[PDB]
C-alpha cells in the first residue's frame, strides 16, 4: 500500500487528463483518515462530468455516502443512498456489473442508518425487503434480531440468531453472537466454556475473538471467599496463561493487558496496576471497561477527587442517565462533608430508577448514620441540624425494620443489622441529650442580641 | 462510621459488539 | 512522587491568536480525563505538533523518581534516573500566579495555575481540587510526550 | 445463488472482530512482559 | 413550532416532573413541579411568564411526582420519604402527611373525580389512599415486582400500572378488578397516561419504542419507533391531536398520534428532560429535567 500512495501522489498533482485518479485515492484512504477519502470523492464526483453529460455511477455515490455514514452527516449519507439506489435502479442495461447486488449493498448500509437514526420500523422493513428476495444473505437476517433484542433478550432476536448458524455454522460472526446471548444471564458460567470451544478447531485458528470471551468467563468467577482453599488463585494462574498467550501472538491486543491488570489487582498489587493500565489507557481511553478500572485504583488509595470525574466521564455516553453499578463505586471511603451529604443526592438519583435492590437501601442507611453521629456526638453545633438530624435517624431506624424482613440478600446475609440498630436506638437518646444543648446556645444568642441592642441604644 | 460502606469491587472485562462496517464496493 | 498534576491532552489549536513569533506557538488544549483547559507555549522549531495530536502532560515538581527535590542548577553530569528519560518535551519554570472563582464568603471551585518556563508561558486551568498541588513562586517540570495512539 | 458470490467479492471489510482489539498503533510487549515478569520474581 | 418561556436555573437540583393544569379551576395557569432539593414550588404562569407563587417545604427526600387535580386547585407530591403530603394552590399550606411507611411511596395518580389517590407499593400491589381520609382504603391484589408507574383515565373508566419486567396491569376503578394484562414489553416502564378519549395507552419503556397499546379489547394498535434511549415522562394534547415523549438523550420529540410521526424536535435542553406536560389548550408545553431549566414549548 505504501508503493501505492506514493504512486498516487505523483498523479495527483499532475493532471494527465486524470478521470479514475481520485477514486484509487479515495480507495486506500478509507482505512486512513475519513477525511482523505470524503475529498477524494467530493472531486471524483464532479470530474465525471465534464467529458460528456454522464450521470455518476451508484458505486461511487454508495460508498460517499458510506463513509459519512459512520459520521454524524447521517442525514446526508441517507440522500446518498436514496440517490444510489434511484441510479442503481437505473442500470436496466448493466447485467454484467450486477446493479442489483449495488442496491443490495446501498439499501444494506441504508438499514444499517436507519436502525441508527431512531427508526427501527424503516429498517425492519428494509431489511426485510432483503430477506425476501434473497435469505441466503447473513448480516440482513442479524441485524434484524438486534433490533429485538432491545426490547428482550428472549424475543425473536435468541431465535434469528440460531436460525442464521444451522445455514453457515462457519460464520465466525453468527457462531460469536451465540455466546453473546449467554451473557445476559451468568448462570451459563462453568458451562459457556463448552459452546464457548465449539470453533476452536485448528480451521479457524487463531481467533482472538474466542480466546479472549473465555479469559472473560473465567475472570467472573472470581470475586470469591474461597481463595483460600487453593482454587481462585489456579484460576488466576489459568486465565494469566490464556493472556500470555494471546500476548505472545499479538502484541498490540489492548484486551490482554485489560485482564492481566486485573489480575494483578487481585494478586494485591494496586501500586504496579497503575503501569500495566497506562498503555491501555494511552491508546484509547475511550471504551467503557478502562474508565471503571482506573477508577478503582484511586479510591482505592484515598484520592476520590480523580476517581469521582471518571464515574461521570463513563456516564457522558447517550445510554442511560443513573446506573446502579457505578454509583455503587463511587462510594467506598466517603467521609467528607462533600462526600456524605452530596453521596446522598447520587444515592437517591440511583434509587429513583429501580428502588428493589437491597444494597441501595442498606447504603442511604448507612450515610444517614454517618452524618447523625457527625452531629449529635462531638455538636456543638446549628440549632436547627439538630432538628432535622432526629427526622433522618427516624427514617434510617424505620428502613432497618423493614431491610429485615426481605428475603434475598446481596449474595451476604444482613444478619448484622443489630449493631447499626443499636447505633440509632443511642443516638436517639443523643437527640434527646443534645436538644437540651439546643436551648442553651439560644438562649446565649438571646442574650447577646439584647446585649448588642443596648449598646445600640446608648449611640 | 465503624466500618466503610460495603461494596463489591471487581475489575471487570468486556467484549465490543459486531461492528457492521458499510461495504465498500 | 512529585507529581503535581497530570493528564492527557490534545491539540485544539496551534496557534489560533495567529503565529506571534518564529521558534514558539500558542498549544490551546482540553484533557481528557479531568477536562481541565491548558494554554503552553512550546519550542515548535525543536518539537512540533499538529492539530488533533494527543500528550500525556505531567506536571512534576522534581525529575527524580523518588522525590529528592533537587537544588535548582544545571548539571548534566547525573547517573540518578529521572522522569525526563520516558518523556520528549521537558521544560524548567516558576509558577509566577496562581488565580481562582474566589468569592467573598466561600472557596474556589476552579484554579488557573499560571507557569514561566523561562518565558514561555503556560496556564493549566480547572477544577481547583485537581490543581492544589500548585503554590506560587514554587518551582516546577512540564514533562510531556505525544500520544501515537 | 450467485447473488451471494456477486457481493462477498467486490465488497470492502475494514474494520471486523479481531481490528477492535488491536490499537491503531504501535504498542509491543516489550513494555508489557517486562513488568509481567518483573512481578513474579518478588513473590 | 418553538419556544416560548426560557426560566434559567428553576431549581437548585435535578428536576424529577412535572405538572400543569388543564381546566379553568385556577390550575391551568399555575405550574406545580417537585424537585429533589426539597423545593416544591407553586410557580404561577402569569402575564405570559413563570412567576413563583408559593414555596412549599417539608419533604424529607426529594419529590418523585407532582400532579395536580382535576376538579379541585389543590395539589400534592410524593416522596420516597414514606410521607405524602397534600398541599392547597390557594394558600401555600399544608393539608396532611399520609405516612405511606416504611417506605412505600411512588408515583402519584389523582382521580378524576378527585376523591382518590393510587401509589405504588413495593409488595406489586397498587395501594389506592384516599383524598381527605389518608388511610389504605382498598389495594389491588396484583403481585409481581414493583409497580413504576400509575395513571388515572380523564372520564375515569380504566387504569393502567407499569411494571419493571414491561407488564401492562389494566385494572377498573369502577369495580376494583384486574381486567386485561398487557404484555408487550419486557423492559421497566417508566411512565404512562391515557388519551383524552380513554380509547389509546401509550406505553413509555426502556426500549426506545412508543408502543402504542388500545383498552377496550386490549391489543396492540401499531409499534412506533420513539428516542434511542428510554422514554422518561409521555403526554397527550388536550384536544388529542398530538403527543409528546421525554426520552433520556436531551430530546424532545413530539410524535403524531395519528400518523405515529414526530412533528418537531427540541433540543434546548443540555441535559436530560424527566417530565412534560402540556397546558389547558395544548400549545404551550412545559418540560423540565436535569438542567433545571423550565422551558415553555408553544405549538400554535
Amino acid at each position: 500500500r505504501d508503493i501505492a500512495k506514493g504512486h498516487l501522489k505523483k498523479v495527483t498533482e499532475q493532471y494527465p487528463d486524470d478521470v479514475e485518479a481520485w477514486i484509487e485515492l479515495a480507495q486506500i484512504l478509507e482505512q486512513t483518515d475519513i477525511q482523505g477519502a470524503l475529498s477524494a470523492y467530493g472531486t471524483a464526483t464532479r470530474i465525471l462530468q465534464e467529458k460528456v453529460q454522464a450521470d455518476v455511477p451508484p458505486e461511487i455515490l454508495n460508498n460517499v455516502g458510506a463513509l459519512h455514514f459512520r459520521l454524524g452527516n447521517l442525514g446526508e449519507a441517507k440522500k446518498y443512498f436514496l440517490a444510489s439506489l434511484d441510479r442503481a435502479k437505473a442500470e436496466a442495461e448493466h447485467d454484467e456489473h450486477y446493479y442489483n447486488a449495488i442496491s443490495v449493498t446501498t439499501s444494506y448500509n441504508l438499514a444499517r442508518l436507519y436502525e441508527a437514526m431512531c427508526e427501527f420500523h424503516e429498517a425492519e422493513k428494509l431489511y426485510k425487503n432483503i430477506l425476501r428476495e434473497h435469505p441466503n444473505y447473513v448480516d440482513c437476517y442479524l441485524r434484524l434480531g438486534a433490533m429485538a433484542r432491545d426490547k428482550g433478550n428472549f424475543y425473536e432476536a435468541s431465535d434469528w440468531f440460531k436460525e442464521a448458524l444451522q445455514i453457515n455454522q462457519d460464520h465466525p460472526d453468527a457462531w460469536s453472537l451465540i455466546g453473546n446471548l449467554h451473557l445476559a444471564k451468568q448462570e451459563w458460567g462453568p458451562g459457556q466454556k463448552k459452546f464457548e470451544r465449539i470453533l476452536k478447531q485448528p480451521s479457524t485458528q487463531s481467533d482472538t475473538y474466542s480466546m479472549l470471551a473465555l479469559g472473560n468467563v473465567w475472570l467472573q468467577t472470581l470475586h470469591q471467599p474461597t481463595r483460600d482453599r487453593e482454587k481462585e488463585k489456579r484460576h488466576q494462574d489459568r486465565a494469566l496463561a490464556i493472556y500470555k498467550q494471546v500476548l505472545r501472538n499479538d502484541a498490540k491486543n489492548l484486551y490482554a493487558a485489560n485482564g492481566i491488570g486485573a489480575v494483578l489487582a487481585h494478586k494485591g498489587y494496586f501500586r504496579e496496576a497503575r503501569d500495566v493500565f497506562a498503555q491501555v489507557r494511552e491508546a484509547t481511553a475511550d471504551i467503557s471497561d478502562v474508565w471503571l478500572n482506573l477508577a478503582h485504583i484511586y479510591v482505592e488509595q484515598k484520592q476520590y477527587i480523580s476517581a469521582v470525574q471518571m464515574y461521570e466521564n463513563c456516564l457522558r455516553k447517550f445510554y442511560k442517565h443513573q446506573n446502579t453499578e457505578v454509583v455503587l463505586y463511587l462510594a467506598r471511603a466517603l467521609f467528607k462533608c462533600g462526600k456524605l451529604q452530596e453521596c446522598k443526592q447520587t444515592l437517591l438519583k440511583a434509587r429513583h430508577v429501580a428502588p428493589s435492590d437491597t444494597v441501595l437501601m442498606f447504603n442511604v442507611a448507612l450515610v444517614l448514620q454517618r452524618l447523625a453521629t457527625s452531629v449529635l456526638k462531638d455538636e456543638k453545633s446549628n440549632l436547627k441540624e439538630v432538628l432535622n438530624a432526629v427526622k433522618e435517624l427516624e427514617l434510617a431506624h424505620r428502613y432497618f425494620s423493614y431491610l429485615s424482613k426481605v428475603g434475598d440478600k446481596m449474595r451476604f446475609d444482613l444478619a448484622l443489622a443489630a449493631t447499626e440498630a443499636r447505633q440509632c436506638s443511642d443516638l436517639l437518646s443523643q437527640a434527646q441529650y443534645h436538644v437540651a444543648r439546643a436551648r442553651k446556645q439560644d438562649e446565649e444568642e438571646r442574650e447577646l442580641r439584647a446585649k448588642q441592642e443596648q449598646e445600640k441604644e446608648l449611640l | 462510621e465503624r466500618s466503610g460502606v460495603v461494596c463489591r469491587v471487581k475489575y471487570c472485562n468486556s467484549l465490543p459488539d459486531i461492528p457492521f462496517d458499510p461495504k465498500f464496493i | 512522587a512529585g507529581i503535581l498534576f497530570e493528564d492527557i491532552f490534545d491539540v485544539k489549536d496551534i496557534d489560533p491568536e495567529g503565529k506571534k513569533f518564529d521558534r514558539v506557538s500558542r498549544l490551546h488544549c482540553e484533557s481528557e480525563s479531568f477536562k481541565m483547559d491548558l494554554i503552553l507555549d512550546v519550542n515548535i522549531q525543536i518539537y512540533p505538533v499538529d492539530l488533533g495530536d494527543k500528550f500525556r502532560l505531567v506536571i512534576a515538581s522534581t525529575l527524580y523518581e523518588d522525590g529528592t527535590l533537587d537544588d535548582g542548577e544545571y548539571n548534566p553530569t547525573d547517573d540518578r534516573p529521572s522522569r525526563a528519560d520516558q518523556f520528549e518535551y521537558v521544560m524548567y519554570g516558576k509558577v509566577y500566579r496562581i488565580e481562582g472563582d474566589e468569592t467573598s464568603t466561600e472557596a474556589a471551585t476552579r484554579l488557573s495555575a499560571y507557569v514561566s518556563y523561562g518565558g514561555l508561558l503556560m496556564r493549566l486551568q480547572g477544577d481547583a481540587n485537581n490543581l492544589h498541588g500548585f503554590e506560587v513562586d514554587s518551582r516546577v517540570y512540564l514533562l510531556m510526550k505525544k500520544l501515537a495512539f | 445463488v450467485d447473488v451471494t458470490r456477486d457481493i462477498v467479492s467486490r465488497e470492502r471489510v475494514w474494520r471486523t472482530r479481531t481490528t477492535i482489539l488491536q490499537s491503531t498503533g504501535k504498542n509491543f510487549s516489550k513494555n508489557i512482559f517486562a513488568i509481567l515478569q518483573s512481578v513474579k520474581a518478588r513473590e | 413550532y418553538g419556544i416560548l418561556f426560557k426560566q434559567e436555573q428553576a431549581h437548585d437540583d435535578a428536576i424529577w416532573s412535572v405538572a400543569w393544569g388543564t381546566n379553568k379551576k385556577e390550575n391551568s395557569e399555575t405550574v406545580v413541579t417537585g424537585s429533589l432539593d426539597d423545593l416544591v414550588k407553586v410557580w404561577k404562569w402569569r402575564d405570559e411568564r413563570l412567576d413563583l407563587q408559593w414555596s412549599l417545604e417539608g419533604h424529607q427526600l426529594g419529590v418523585v411526582s407532582v400532579d395536580i387535580s382535576h376538579t379541585l386547585p389543590i395539589a400534592a407530591s410524593s416522596s420516597l420519604d414514606a410521607h405524602i403530603r397534600l398541599w392547597d394552590l390557594e394558600n401555600g399550606k399544608q393539608i396532611k402527611s399520609i405516612d405511606a411507611g416504611p417506605v412505600d411511596a411512588w408515583t402519584l395518580a389523582f382521580s378524576p373525580d378527585s376523591q382518590y389517590l393510587a401509589t405504588g407499593t413495593h409488595v406489586g400491589k397498587v395501594n389506592i389512599f384516599g383524598v381527605e381520609s389518608g388511610k389504605k382504603e382498598y389495594s389491588l391484589d396484583t403481585r409481581g415486582k414493583f409497580i413504576l408507574s400509575i395513571a388515572y383515565s380523564p372520564d375515569g373508566k380504566y387504569l393502567a400500572s407499569g411494571a419493571i419486567d414491561g407488564i401492562i396491569n389494566i385494572f377498573d376503578i369502577a369495580t376494583g378488578k384486574l381486567l386485561h394484562t398487557l404484555e408487550g414489553h419486557a423492559m421497566p416502564i417508566r411512565s404512562l397516561t391515557f388519551s383524552p378519549d380513554s380509547q389509546l395507552l401509550v406505553t413509555a419503556s426502556d426500549d426506545g419504542y412508543i408502543k402504542i397499546y388500545d383498552v377496550q379489547h386490549a391489543n396492540l394498535a401499531g409499534t412506533l419507533s420513539g428516542h434511542a434511549s428510554w422514554v422518561l415522562n409521555v403526554a397527550f394534547c388536550p384536544d388529542d391531536t398530538h403527543f409528546v415523549s421525554s426520552s433520556s438523550d436531551k430530546s424532545v420529540k413530539v410524535w403524531d398520534v395519528g400518523t405515529r410521526t414526530c412533528v418537531h424536535t427540541f433540543f434546548d435542553h443540555q441535559d436530560q428532560v424527566w417530565g412534560v406536560k402540556y397546558n389547558g389548550n395544548g400549545s404551550k408545553i412545559v418540560s423540565v429535567g436535569d438542567d433545571q431549566e423550565i422551558h415553555i414549548y408553544d405549538c400554535p
